């Protein structure tokens, strides 16, 4: 496995996004899911990193 | 100028102007016309402007680009006429949003009608509203039942509609002639003779024009409301392009077996699904196979009460997918279905199964690279789970209580 | 593993769950989860993603996401334990799309019940679940009327519930506890003592849980169906601001003397709606004197069957235009009403009331210029003539004949 995978494994805790999250996400900026594909705390939301 | 004439229950404008210029204070229908464009022109232009002066183009949904200065002229013949407020207003067959699935309807009092049904719509060069002739003979008017090209024979006289002339053999129609009681022809004598009824036809279409409330054999005529009687209808004509028929008995005895006759046509396009493939199940649309049953099918943005044509698809579709379980070769549990068909088959707006989309909540069946919006007739989401989010929500009539 | 425990017609999910795990086999509910996440995972991946290995989250509603899947899981989880087909998803607590005036709604056998009625809903850090004792002495298992906070007495039996242990007096939860018989602190002896009744008290509550027909002196258990019945509670509930309070007697008193509570409660605000004034009639909203009374008000998208606390709202309404007459001087039928207030006197969808504004068949107050689309929420139309158009619609129980 390459280093980066470990670690985002590792770091795939993120279900503070709703209070029924269904999974947990990888830590993200903007709370991106790559299977789904599309944004859990989008930039016009008040939830992002930023 | 005052008529001392008023508006009947279901007597149409035409029907009511023309008993309007009946009484001997103008020679015909034009020399009242333009004696109100004068006295309209007078008042208010616009007004003027929106009124036509011929009887053809009078109703509300004729006018398209000023229906709200149509509605203006209408108020001030009310005003002008001696008449009370909204007496012409009633009669009124007005604009209507609702669309027969890409087919304008048109409102009459409570109940809205695809205007394919209508007999005086677009005029035809010589076409045909049908009169009931003993029934004139009670009252010289004109019902607004008969403007509806099913409606062949009815009902307290129990007698088959007069179409043509009995001298000219030319089509009866009280617009063209600018005559309710007598034909351009002639006419000379009383209401002509009739053949009568095939007796048991009447008691079908009584049952049409019944209004909202009472069950039966036939899911037809079952609890419904008249506007999605309609909706039936239309849809059971573009099945089996059945466009130009108007036969009222070739659709009850159709749907009077309607649960057998839909599942077996169904059942067909299931078993010969593998035989049509030029591609895998996966890939394939579901109008590939199935063909227009699922867009085509009566909507239900109505209250959300869904239409017994509507509840006897998803049902069949429902024990497609408990038949096909998720196994590694696809099966036809895995056809692709579009927004529009996924928006019918959740009975919801089309916004709001993009909203899902927006949250992933409901899963297209690829990936869109960034700047791809998805186009609304390509086929994006499988059947499969599409279903299992509509098992999700629980309705009272669902399989698993029995 | 073959379990040979049915359910019954009102035994929750997790209740047959727990009987299920109750037969020795698997020593705990985790242990059965485990073997059943193994086999999951080993026939389909996206409904092993789905099921959970707890029992807090089992339940269909508590899934916004994966839903689908979680169906998925269940229908595999049928198929898997030896049970037949929907054995497990007509005990389910399914979803709704019915909004009970901007709250999420739950589903179960016919009834949508607001998802603040629900007791075992987003977990309170402590919380307990109550239960009929000698209701368990019979049978051990747990009904879904135990899990409405509006119960708090049996009938099967004309006891009161017990909602703490006898032991720790610790509540008791069999979702937390993993046990339907058995509490946590012990419960050694057979089941404990109880509180008899008010004894009339249960009569109010069985008129409650009744089905759809019959009347009575009380419009709340008059003629209704229970989604209606709990739509009242919830509006009696916002008004007094009673969120916390779910002591059925406190609403069924209440609901007693309807008519003539709410009018007087309405007659003080036409009487005193010229004291509030910062503006003219015209100008002022409904909300501003009357105050969020329409749009808290039980919504009509039901049949096109009318609430009794909306049939009672409007003919009030009705009657307050006929004492204000169309005189010069702005009154109390001059107050502005917007497109969600306009769309409830209707009892119609919004877009259907934006068609009649789209052909001018309902006339705003003072007209636009050019580009301005009507905010849903500033007031558009009068009060007057929107009554004027729903009195041309003629129903059965209109006062003019």
């Amino acid at each position: 496995f390459n280093s980066v995978k470990i670690g985002a494994a590792l770091q795939s805790i993120d279900d503070w996004w709703d209070e029924d999250a269904s999974k947990r996400l990888r830590v993200h900026e903007f709370g991106a899911d790559k299977e789904i594909g599309v944004a859990r705390r989008p930039p016009d939301s008040e939830q992002n990193f930023y | 100028f005052s008529p001392k004439a008023r508006a009947f229950s279901d007597e149409s404008l035409e029907s009511y102007l023309l008993r309007v210029v009946s009484e001997n204070f103008f020679d015909s229908y034009e020399g009242l016309s333009l004696a109100i464009r004068e006295e309209l022109h007078e008042l208010d232009f616009e007004a003027h402007g929106a009124f036509p002066v011929d009887l053809k183009r009078l109703n509300v949904y004729h006018a398209k680009h000023n229906s709200h200065f149509r509605m203006r002229a209408l108020g001030l013949l009310e005003t002008l006429l001696d008449l009370p407020r909204y007496e012409l207003q009633k009669l009124a067959l007005l604009k209507s949003d609702i669309k027969f699935n890409s087919s304008v309807a048109l409102y009459n009092n409570g109940v809205d009608i695809p205007l394919r049904f209508i007999r005086h719509h677009a005029e035809e060069a010589v076409d045909s509203i049908p009169v009931c002739s003993q029934c004139l003979a009670e009252e010289a008017y004109i019902k607004q039942s008969w403007h509806i090209k099913w409606v062949n024979a009815c009902t307290k006289h129990q007698c088959a509609l007069l179409h043509n002339c009995p001298e000219c053999y030319a089509p009866i129609n009280y617009i063209e002639n600018e005559s309710i009681t007598h034909c351009s022809c002639g006419f000379e004598l009383s209401c002509a003779s009739t053949s009568p009824v095939n007796t048991l036809s009447i008691e079908h279409l009584n049952k049409l024009l019944d209004k909202g409330e009472r069950n039966d054999s036939n899911p037809l005529f079952n609890n419904m409301t008249l506007t999605e009687r309609f909706a039936a209808l239309l849809w059971y004509q573009e099945r089996y392009s059945q466009t130009d028929n108007f036969c009222l008995n070739d659709a009850v005895n159709y749907f009077s077996k309607w649960p057998a006759v839909f599942n077996t046509e169904l059942d067909e396009l299931s078993k010969n699904a593998e035989m049509k493939l030029i591609d895998l199940f996966n890939k394939t649309e579901f109008k590939f196979i199935f063909g227009d049953a699922i867009l085509a099918c009566p909507s239900t943005q109505k209250q959300s009460e869904s239409h017994f044509i509507y509840r006897a698809l998803l049902d069949y579709l429902v024990t497609l997918v408990e038949s096909n379980p998720k196994t590694k070769k696809p099966n036809a549990a895995d056809l692709l279905v579009s927004v529009l068909e996924a928006a019918t088959l959740l009975g919801t707006s089309v916004e709001q199964v993009y909203r899902l989309y927006q949250n992933g909540i409901l899963q297209t069946a690829f990936r869109h690279k960034m700047n791809q919006r998805i186009n609304p007739y390509k086929g994006a989401f499988f059947l499969r789970h599409v279903i299992e989010y509509k098992t999700s929500f629980g309705n009272d009539k669902a399989r698993m209580y029995l």
